[PDB]
């Protein structure tokens, strides 16, 4: 008795952290295009 | 000159918004192909699993009859 | 011996190719908005 | 004139911009939905296979003591 | 006067670009953490049940074994 | 035969409702902010 591999399954992981801390450099930079006349 | 701060201002809120979404769109993109790979990991893992499970039930039941058979 | 089905579980996947190809088109048209005093 | 320019050209960054978020919105709402679906699955198929597991054990079990009670 | 009221407008806006900007980094971290929670769970799950098909593998070669060796 | 448990492998659910909601209030909000001069 030879029961099948599932070893070869694997699932990815997602490292979005770059785009996260991006956008929250872009959230604070946003500060420095407001408009003081 | 309160027109040409106005729209200098405004030409860097947009770059950087445009940068903003470019990145959420990456994110975006990142997150769908992970999701999408495990989502079919899934779908791979449940259909091994399925024939795994009926090899073994097969076997059992081979092995049921075996011992019915002796005793 | 009947072992238990597991057919059924099914895992769903996610089509927000449209959104993102939307989110590209605007950030390309935004510079159509950009001001030329 | 400048003024009117420069008030056509934000309207028209705020359309777009309402568009961007509406469709990050409708993203993050589908990304939402299928991991959420996805892990519902995973958990119904730990669970499904806990009781699959149970019952080979039992199984298992009964086989090898008809196995010690014949030899 | 006009002016004022571009300039204030547009901080607005910005405000709300900003709060949109962080809502949607939130977003995506959560995200972020679910999938990748959710890959570990399966990669957990595809590990033990390597173990456990082995181990239900060599009990049933076993088994086999001795139905041979009394049969 | 003692077989392996997996009852403790558990899968955690998102829940970013909040920040959706949000988005598509900022996304209607965004209308007050238009300039009509």
């Amino acid at each position: 008795v030879d029961l099948g591999d599932i070893s070869g399954i694997n699932a990815s992981v997602v490292n979005i952290q770059k785009e996260i801390d991006r956008l929250n450099e872009v959230a604070k930079n946003l500060n420095e295009s407001l408009i003081d006349l | 000159e309160n027109q040409k701060l106005i729209a200098n201002q405004f030409n860097s809120a947009i770059g950087k918004i445009q940068d903003s979404l470019s990145f959420t769109a990456s994110a975006l993109g990142k997150l769908q192909d992970v999701v999408n790979q495990n989502a079919q990991a899934l779908n791979t893992l449940v259909k091994q699993l399925s024939s795994n499970f009926g090899a073994i039930s097969s076997v059992l039941n081979d092995i049921l009859s075996r011992l019915d058979k002796v005793e």
